[PDB]
């Protein structure tokens, strides 16, 4: 079972693909997705990844196939092991303190484009010692349930 | 940010999976 803030996260995260507010997440909304992060998706190779998560095959990402998708993907950042790889990914210059500009360098690497005000806002959720960066414990506490 | 982080990389893999199988095609 997931935490209840854990699925409300996972609604408001299906919520940026369900642009249209319809309850799925169709090759169109996945697409426009998929190009802000600076990719290009074909209409086949989109119709390829809904194809593979659409249990009713009803071409479209309903939120409990998204859920699913999503629950499994978690799995691959649960373990100590795992935790520490992405710790060592997000903490660039090996110092312990995970900085504003190393966040925007994994984020914006991954495709994401975001203000240095969105950034400052994910540190300052996790930074429980108020120091203005994340360190390997808040990192695990951020990572776990 | 730890779903932020999942879900992007879980993009990169629906990415990578894809490419992936264009790969195994010339290859094969
Ligand atoms: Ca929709
Ligand atoms: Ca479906
Ligand atoms: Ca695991
Ligand atoms: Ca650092
Ligand atoms: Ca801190």
């Amino acid at each position: 079972q997931l935490t209840e803030e854990q699925i409300a996260e996972f609604k408001e995260a299906f919520s940026l693909f369900d642009k249209d507010g319809d309850g799925t997440i169709t090759t169109k909304e996945l697409g426009t997705v998929m190009r802000s992060l600076g990719q290009n998706p074909t209409e086949a190779e989109l119709q390829d990844m809904i194809n593979e998560v659409d249990a009713d095959g009803n071409g479209t990402i309903d939120f409990p196939e998204f859920l699913t998708m999503m629950a499994r993907k978690m799995k691959d950042t649960d373990s100590e092991e795992e935790i520490r790889e992405a710790f060592r990914v997000f903490d660039k210059d090996g110092n312990g303190y995970i900085s504003a500009a190393e966040l925007r360098h994994v984020m914006t690497n991954l495709g994401e484009k975001l203000t240095d005000e969105e950034v400052d806002e994910m540190i300052r959720e996790a930074d429980i010692d108020g120091d203005g960066q994340v360190n390997y414990e808040e990192f695990v506490q951020m990572m776990t349930a | 940010f730890a779903l932020r982080y999942n879900i992007l990389t879980l993009m990169r893999m629906l990415s990578l999976k894809s490419l992936k199988k264009q790969m195994k095609k010339v290859k094969k």
